[PDB]
């Protein structure tokens, strides 16, 4: 189970349901837009 | 090599004593970031008893590092798992691997 918390840009971050980035998924750190932090570790431009 | 770190807190005093089967999901994947097996997807807890060799000797070590109720990333040294030559199409030769293990239970 996904659970992130941070922030993002207005424009940048565009999340679509789907396909995304990488694996899948793409959450509010997956994009490198948005800023945010899963639990122990951050999440900045789609890596941990 | 194996680290332990904590994806989520366990109860510490627990420990998996020696010769004794150990419940366990897993979840492991390739340092590069595929996938290649998962217990959850298999639907089934896969068991282990401590002590024997039947199990990569790092991911046993790590379990007895673990604690029951506890899960863990772990990283196992490629000379430790499958180091000269890997599980044929599976591991490549010497890749380290990453795995996550949940002990549910000890019984």
């Amino acid at each position: 189970t996904h659970l992130r918390v941070g922030w993002a840009l207005t424009e940048g971050y565009s999340p679509y349901p789907g396909g995304g980035e990488g694996w899948g998924g793409n959450g509010v750190g997956d994009d490198l837009y948005s800023y945010g932090f899963d639990g122990l570790h951050l999440w900045t431009g789609h890596v941990a | 090599g194996v680290e332990i770190e904590t994806i989520s807190p366990g109860d510490g005093r627990t420990f998996p004593k020696k010769g004794q089967t150990c419940v366990v999901h897993y979840t492991g994947m390739l340092q590069n970031g595929k996938k290649f097996d998962s217990s959850r997807d298999r639907n089934k807890p896969f068991k282990f008893r401590i002590g024997k060799q039947e199990v990569i000797k790092g991911f046993e070590e790590g379990a007895a590092q673990m604690s029951l109720g506890q899960r863990a990333k772990l990283t196992c040294t490629p000379d430790v798992a499958y180091g000269a030559t890997g599980h044929p199409g599976v591991i490549p030769p010497n890749a380290t691997l990453i795995f996550d293990v949940e002990l549910l239970n000890l019984e």
